């Protein structure tokens, strides 16, 4: 009258989480509202299911409803209470609560352990581990059993029960990770630097990753080696750019005769371009660019007032057109030809009159009417290389108009080359500072400056920072900055710095009179400072790797942008292996490696010690507990449980005594709980002491008589890191308490 | 002369239906309006183009829609922010503002089927992609999987175009990986500024059989309550029936960071049909701190411990209560919903915010201001009170104070609060003022709402006022715009708004008017009011059973939700929220999310005209040179 | 391409010779080649502008404003003076303009010969033992092998597993600018003082193939530099006509009598 073994199945389906699933609503809606029906299948677990369901729409946006529970039951269960994981030949107990709901009915349950080769315990192939038990109704029961893993990786434990008289049953599958006899332990095997251009040889550096040395490593043990190719970003000094309330003189209306007009219309531009260059607009206020683009704006109409009908200018429309005039406004009107809509006919027609009509064969501009206003010109105030001078200026402007001209005006290129091969004829016999710098710079708009031209170039440099010149230090400053462009177009970083620092401790911030051209010089070159140089050391490393395991050769590319990534590889083998670098920059190559090293110490049961014996009494036996706590310290609260062996309960008068006791408490739940059944027992110790012994006793006895008895046990620890318990087991014939096996080369047999 | 203006959010964002409102004041006839968005500062880029016409049968207002591209130009270079020269052409007349920009263009929600796993199990995870209306948005996302200590493990980039906003993904953990709070961090290519992140744990644990809960009787501790705190342990299995065994109580006093446990205030109890009861004695509590004195404790927060181990010794789950402050106290008053500024010689209106010390919003509990206890008021279910005070035409600071006045209280417990508010100052000293106010029911959608306009101001003037312009923002965004008409000695008048499921969460309703006041200035009287609508589904989505099961048994669970919309499912064992509950998905943290990301940060009107748009996150420009102050920040001040 | 016996261990002033070679081998072979043809060709460009220039002018002096801009001051006396100055100009300019175009389409050719001559003289210095070098690389790379030469650095590059190659850095040479025939001359010669002698039939040393190349781009460059003198010395001849007409102009523009404007062309 009981439900054979073979017929029950067994639950062995408990995913923690399932239903992941993606369901689209497409019924006819009802009010508003779609309705869709689902047919999930419940798994095996005895608990209450949580549903959460998100839902998107493109027009309700998404939602998250509210979660609704599940809640599976059954009347009569079993629950396994397997450890997360076990050694691989240390003996455990494991614990299947028998749990009887039925509100007024008592059970009477068959309950056995499965055999499986995997787990030596009292079962086996030839009788099987039964258990008849009896279970009050709305209580619970457990049966304790003793296994002994004996192979790695996932097993299966399986407990099947059935109900005398009723046709009821259940049996549960579940899985426990059988880990190697070790503790996971991470090694540093090396960790280097890659630096190419530093540390490598002719561009490359070449590292060999040593194998890890894993003497601890348990045998057949998994392993990994992790590699992480992190970039290292070096940001790069970057002087300070001029703060922006400093400029706030320098919008101004334009006003004037052509001249005038190009004084006043000059320090606006300047400003503006400085500012868009070095997006300063915030602090100066983005809503005054506005009022400055109209005063531009304005100015140009102004001063186109003044163009002559050979597309030139002058001071006056009856005076004569002045070649370094028609120069400046057209380096002006080509600063301001991405800020204003600009003619480009006007331009275009300046730059062609120049080429035709005020340049020598030889490539010379001269010039045959003076500005009316000489402070205008700045630098060549005084000159005695005026040629020079006025070529390179001539030249820059040319070079500045090119790109916007060039389709208009065939001959450009032509006049350029010349102008630069006159330059190059004579760069050598300059003299003054300021010459020196403003040719160097027109020369290097087109490449020319190279070798002796750049060596004088360089050389005439006072202090490596300033290319001054005694006379009104305007000048110098105009001549500075010059040069400065001039670096910036050669790409030479290295001499930048200097020249920056002292313009900027100059603290010119732009004037009046006669500081038009330094004004839009300096300003220029700090804009194009700030536009052009490296805030950051060049990071382009190019990396590889050599693994002996792999086929390929794996690589990886790390840059400026992308630095800050800590690109990293796996790799599931123990092996030497070279890493191959190249391309600026710089980085941490960094090995790890994981594994399970052979235990050094007591890997468990070092807080507590137990020292469980059993001796018959004076059937029936004396079980004699004790323990001490291995620490500085009495412990706060421990748990001692306590699992009979099949067949031996506690004698009540014993526990009586003991919860009776001034340390100890026992729950009146098992004071009330009948002799028998009373296999599992829970005893409170309020404190343990850490410098002696302390110890307790009681009487157990057979309410029953079975074949072969499994091992007793006892685990004790505190209330807060049951993870941290020790457990003993005992046997009145197998003095050990441990299980017969044979463990031949560190694999064991049972037996 | 009319008088032509825009108004704008004061933050844009890339690829985005941003909204903006144009209107004519004074104008004669039809004017046609462009409306062009550059570059700025190159002004070389049209961003976008629109145009459309004012007329009359309008009352030359209409809005204007645009979206701004996600050009490649839009960079953090060196962490500067970038900006956008919104130009309007009315007719001949040109009206522009410069507004900021920001990359960040939309939400990703992480959702991890478990919020706690072992090595070797399979991370599941979802991302939701949405705008910042919450619509879903196909767009390129990358997510990175980071170990504990920083190192990205796994990095995926995807495009959720082919999908209605919801990218599937998954990892497997490795067995050798390192155990703590794993972080998935996600954002989209576009914007790598901002990065969404979920933390999941990774731990060895095997399901607990039965949920501990740690209930205090108060929810806070009175700290010359005698009595001591009484803490009710409540144990069930998950499958609902209850526990019998044994627990360990344990309490500590936390400040800040740091913890301190109370040795002597171990306790073991025995849980009884499901439920046990342990009490903190004051003696054991202030002996536990070297007793320095009673009020030396008041600000900490007490912490319960609670391990439940069953009698048959085969499970244990441990539980803790933390913050349970420690209060002279049981209420909290706040201003954060109050507005900060006031008129002067009208009526002061207060949202009071009072709560419970653990922030619940506390109900039914009255509230009064000190010198004028003969009003009184009571919070509504969000725990906001409204306060009606006078207050003299006297342009100087006002100091209010708010007393809580419950009966079964005495004064000393009672919570107070101070706070100031500076005058609403008046463009030349006009003293003319607009004051918008609301009834603070519990507001949800489908209701009206009367939001009443309530206009001071010279007599010698009040006839040249005919109508109010009020905007509705929501989101971020405009979600409305329109005119309340007025006539000549009507100081008083009502909007009948009715309200939908857009407004959620919250919407900041906007208006003022404009005339030509004194010596032929151009006054803008405007004023804010910040308006709360409880919180839910803009749709609906509800899980019920279409039929207790059995294990294995088949079930019919029904879904009924919006037409068409896409749902996506997750079954979670009731077991794993007892080891870790934190970091779960829920509506709630989805509007938390959008209310921490509004552009405008405060309750009311400003200093000034332009305050009170800047405060709501607009911007308002004028032929006639009336502007708002510059945003040159993405996050508000403070 | 292959060892053979010398006379003596190469001292460090053949190594120093050899680097040299091959630095002046790859600055021709690299730059001074294009700048040569480049600005050869701009000879011949330049006379090509003046001509139009003096199209322009003339233009000016006769079409659809000739007595309104600038130049209408001038009488008819004026004017059939200026148009035989102009002429004049015209004409010497136009005398050059073929041998101009000439050596312009010399240097086309011209050049790529010394390219390739030189590109091939200098090598490519590949990994010897996998894939063998050429010219001095070849020699470079695989001359020292380890008692052969005594006072010498060789490159450290992790491709060295039995190679010695000369580091040409080491060397110390200066980075003088020079890059004529003679450069390349002088230098050939001081190798062949310095050079070794191969043994008739001890000391191993490198075969003279690559003097193949080498020699020839002295020849090549040495037309190819003639080329740019022939077009240099044509730019000559056009600078005193374009001169005058430019002088010319400038006076006339200036409204300047007749007396400075035909004192002034000559």
């Amino acid at each position: 009258d009981i439900i054979a073994e073979e017929n029950i199945v067994s639950r062995s389906e408990f995913p923690e989480s399932w239903l992941w699933n993606v369901e689209d609503l497409k019924e006819p809606p009802k009010n508003g509202i779609s309705t869709k029906l689902m047919n999930i299948f419940l798994k095996d677990s005895i608990t209450t299911w949580e549903i959460l369901a998100v839902s998107m729409s493109d027009k309700k946006g998404i939602c998250v409803a509210d979660p609704f529970e599940v809640t599976v039951m059954q009347d009569f269960f079993i629950d396994l209470r397997l450890p997360y994981s076990v050694v691989r030949n240390e003996q455990v107990e494991i614990r299947a609560v028998l749990y009887n709901y039925r509100q007024n009915q008592e059970l009477k349950v068959r309950v056995e352990l499965l055999h499986n080769p995997a787990f030596c315990s009292l079962a086996t192939t030839k009788r099987r581990h039964q258990q008849t038990v009896t279970i009050p109704p709305k209580s619970s029961l457990s049966v304790p059993y003793v296994i002994v893993p004996l192979k790695t990786g996932l097993q299966e434990v399986e407990v099947k029960a059935a109900v005398y008289h009723h046709f009821i049953s259940d049996g549960v599958r579940k899985s426990l990770k059988v880990v190697p006899e070790g503790i996971r332990m991470n090694k540093t095997v090396a960790v280097r630097t890659l630096d190419p251009e530093r540390l490598g040889r002719e561009g490359v550096q070449k590292e060999d990753i040593p194998p890890a040395d894993l003497s601890d490593q348990v045998p057949d043990t998994e392993s990994e080696t992790r590699i992480l190719l992190q970039g290292t970003p070096v940001a790069q000094m970057t002087e300070d750019a001029v703060d922006a309330e400093r400029l706030k003189h320098l919008i101004v209306t334009p006003s004037g005769c052509g001249e005038q007009n190009m004084i006043g219309m000059t320090p606006t531009v300047i400003a503006v371009h400085y500012l868009d260059e070095t997006e300063q607009w915030e602090k100066f206020g983005l809503e005054k660019r506005q009022g400055a683009l109209e005063l531009i704006k304005k100015g140009y109409t102004q001063q186109l007032a003044f163009r002559q009908p050979s597309s030139a200018f002058a001071a006056f429309v009856k005076r004569a057109p002045s070649t370094w005039l028609t120069a400046y406004v057209v380096k002006v009107f080509s600063l301001a030809v991405n800020l204003i809509a600009i003619d480009s006919q006007v331009l275009c027609g300046a730059v062609k009159w120049l080429i035709l009509e005020k340049q020598k064969p030889d490539g010379v501009f001269q010039e045959d009417a003076p500005v009316i206003h000489q402070e205008m010109i700045g630098g060549l105030r005084n000159n005695n290389e005026k040629d020079m001078a006025l070529t390179a200026f001539v030249l820059i402007s040319l070079q500045e108009a090119k790109d916007i001209c060039e389709e208009q005006v065939n001959s450009l290129p032509g006049s350029i080359t010349k102008a630069g091969d006159f330059l190059e004829a004579n760069y050598m016999n300059l003299q003054r500072s300021y010459t020196v710098a403003i040719a160097g710079y027109a020369l290097a708009q087109m490449g020319r400056l190279k070798g002796p031209l750049l060596n004088k170039f360089l050389t005439t440099a006072k202090d490596k920072n300033r290319w001054e010149d005694p006379g009104k230090q305007l000048y110098n400053v105009e001549a500075t900055s010059y040069a400065l462009l001039a670096l910036l177009q050669l790409k030479d970083f290295d001499f930048v710095p200097p020249v920056v620092r002292w313009l900027n401790e100059q603290r010119y911030y732009g004037g009046g009179y006669g500081s038009t051209q330094a004004t839009f010089m300096v300003f220029q070159a700090l804009a194009q400072y700030q536009k052009d140089a490296p805030d950051h050391q060049e990071l382009n490393l190019d990396v590889s790797l050599q693994l002996p395991s792999r086929s390929s050769k794996i690589t990886h590319r790390i840059h400026w942008e992308s630095a800050s990534l800590l690109r990293s590889e796996e790799t599931k083998e123990n092996e030497g292996f070279t890493v191959t670098a190249e391309g600026k920059g710089q980085g941490t190559l960094s090995v790890v490696t994981m594994y399970h090293a052979k235990a050094k110490d007591q890997l468990t049961c070092n807080k507590f010690d137990l020292k469980v014996t059993i001796k018959p009494a004076p059937n029936t036996m004396i079980l004699e507990i004790c323990t001490r706590y291995r620490g500085d310290q009495d412990a706060t609260m421990s748990i001692l449980d306590i699992s009979m062996m099949t067949g031996f309960a506690p004698d009540t008068d014993d526990l009586k005594q003991l919860a009776n006791g001034v340390d100890r408490y026992i729950s009146k739940y098992e004071l009330d709980k009948a002799f028998s059944d009373r296999n599992t027992l829970i005893i409170y110790l309020d404190k343990v002491s850490h410098s002696e012994d302390d110890c307790l006793a009681f009487k157990v006895h057979q309410y029953f008589n079975v074949e072969l008895i499994q091992p007793g046990a006892v685990k004790v620890y505190a209330y807060y890191n049951l993870e941290e318990s020790c457990t003993r087991f005992y046997h009145p014939e197998k003095e050990d308490g441990k299980l017969n096996k044979l463990c031949r080369d560190e694999l064991c047999r049972c037996a | 002369s009319p008088m032509y203006s825009i108004i704008t959010p004061n933050i844009l964002r890339l690829e985005s239906e941003e909204t903006m409102v144009l209107e004519a004041h004074d104008a004669q006839g039809d004017v046609p309006v462009t409306v062009t968005v550059h570059d700025f500062p190159g002004k070389k880029l049209v961003l976008s183009s629109e145009k459309t016409v004012l007329t009359p049968a309008t009352n030359h207002m209409g809005n204007v829609t645009f979206t701004i591209p996600a050009n490649r130009e839009f960079k953090s270079e060196k962490g500067r922010n970038k900006f956008v020269t919104v130009q309007a052409t009315f007719g001949t007349q040109v009206v522009e503002k410069v507004v900021l920009v920001s990359l960040q263009s939309g939400y990703l929600f992480i959702q991890t089927d478990k919020t706690i796993y072992t090595p070797g199990s399979t991370v599941l995870y979802r991302i939701f992609t949405v705008n910042h209306k919450l619509l879903p948005v196909g767009r390129t996302v990358m997510v990175n999987i980071e170990n504990p200590e920083g190192i990205p493990v796994k990095q995926d980039s995807l495009s959720s175009q082919n999908q209605l906003g919801v990218l599937p993904l998954s990892w497997d953990i490795p067995e050798l990986v390192n155990m703590g709070q794993w972080k998935i961090r996600a954002y989209y290519e576009n914007s790598p500024q901002q990065v969404f992140s979920t933390e999941f744990e990774v731990k060895e644990y095997v399901l607990p059989s039965f949920e501990v809960i740690v209930e205090p009787t108060e929810k806070f501790y009175y700290i010359y309550n005698e009595k001591g705190l009484e803490v009710t342990i409540t144990a069930r299995f998950l499958y609902g029936k209850k526990v019998e065994g044994t627990a360990f109580v344990i309490f500590g006093i936390q400040d800040g960071e740091q913890r301190i446990s109370l040795p002597e205030s171990l306790k073991r109890i025995p849980i009884e049909d499901g439920s046990g009861e342990v009490v903190l004695s004051r003696k054991v509590l202030l002996d536990g701190v070297q007793n320095p004195r009673a009020e030396d404790l008041v600000g900490k927060s007490l912490y319960v411990s609670a391990t439940v181990i069953l009698h048959s010794g085969s499970d244990m789950v441990q539980a803790e209560r933390s913050g349970i402050p420690i209060v002279t106290s049981p209420y909290q008053i706040h201003f954060t919903k109050t507005p900060k500024y006031f008129k002067p010689g009208m009526p002061f209106d207060l949202m009071v915010f009072v709560t419970n010390p653990d922030g619940s919003p506390a109900y039914r509990v009255p509230v009064a201001v000190q010198g004028e206890d003969t009003v009184q008021s009571l919070t509504q279910g969000d725990g906001v009170a409204k306060l009606s005070i006078n207050t003299h035409p006297s342009q100087k600071p006002l100091s209010i104070t708010v007393r809580t006045k419950k009966q079964e209280l005495s004064e000393a417990e009672q919570a107070t609060r101070t706070m100031q508010a500076l005058p609403y100052s008046t463009v030349g000293n006009s003293n003319n003022y607009l004051h918008l106010s609301v009834l603070r029911t519990e507001l949800r959608p489908g209701e009206t709402l009367n939001v009443n306009f309530l206009l001071r101001m010279d007599r010698a003037h009040e006839a040249k006022i005919r109508y109010y312009t009020y905007l509705i923002m929501n989101k971020g965004r405009l979600l409305k715009a329109g005119r309340q008409v007025r006539e000549p000695g009507q100081d008083l008048v009502v909007l009948p708004l009715s309200i939908t499921t857009d407004f959620i969460p919250s919407f900041r309703l906007v208006a003022y008017y404009t005339l030509i006041g004194a010596s032929g200035q151009r006054e803008v009287v405007a004023d804010s009011v910040w308006v709360d609508v409880k919180d839910s589904c803009v749709g609906s989505l509800v899980v019920k059973s279409g039929q207790q099961p059995v294990p294995g048994q088949q079930m019919t669970l029904k879904i009924e939700g919006d037409h068409g919309a896409r749902v996506v499912l997750v079954a979670v064992d009731k077991g794993v929220f007892v080891l870790n509950k934190k970091n779960k998905l829920t509506q709630s943290k989805i509007w938390d999310v959008v209310e921490k990301a509004d552009i405008g940060c405060t309750p009311g009107s400003g200093k000034d005209y332009a305050g009170v748009f800047s405060d709501a996150g607009l911007t308002f420009t004028s032929s006639s040179g009336q502007q708002t102050a510059q945003r040159a920040e993405l996050q508000c001040p403070q | 391409d292959n060892r053979v016996p010398g006379d003596k261990n190469l001292t460090k002033e053949g190594a120093a010779a050899l680097c040299k070679m091959k630095h002046l081998a790859d600055k021709v072979a690299e730059k001074r080649s294009q700048e040569l043809k480049d600005r050869t060709q701009n000879f011949a460009g330049y006379i090509e502008f003046e001509l139009y220039r003096i199209d322009y002018w003339l233009e000016k002096l006769n079409g659809p404003k000739g007595r309104k801009d600038g130049y209408a001051k001038l009488s008819d006396s004026d004017i059939e003076k200026v148009k035989e100055i102009f002429d004049k100009a015209k004409d010497g300019i136009a005398k050059q303009l073929p041998e101009a175009k000439k050596a312009g389409e010399d240097a086309e050719k011209l050049h790529t010969e010394v390219k390739e001559a030189a590109a091939n003289a200098r090598g490519q210095d590949l990994d010897d033992h996998k894939q063998k070098s050429t010219g001095l690389y070849r020699v470079l790379n695989w001359y020292c092998i380890t008692p052969n030469c005594d006072g010498i650095q060789f490159r450290n590059h992790y491709l060295s597993v039995n190679r010695s190659a000369i580091d040409c850095s080491s060397t110390g040479y200066e980075e003088n600018y020079d890059w004529s025939a003679n450069a390349l001359q002088v230098a050939l010669n001081s190798w062949e003082n310095v050079k070794p002698k191969k043994l008739e039939s001890h000391p191993c040393t490198m075969t003279e193939e690559w003097q193949t190349h080498y020699k020839e781009t002295v020849k090549k460059l040495k037309e190819l530099e003639g080329a740019h003198e022939k077009g240099r010395r044509a730019h000559d001849a056009m600078l005193g006509y374009a001169n005058t007409a430019y002088a010319v102009n400038t006076k006339v523009e200036q409204e300047k009598p007749l007396a400075e404007v035909i004192a002034a062309a000559k």
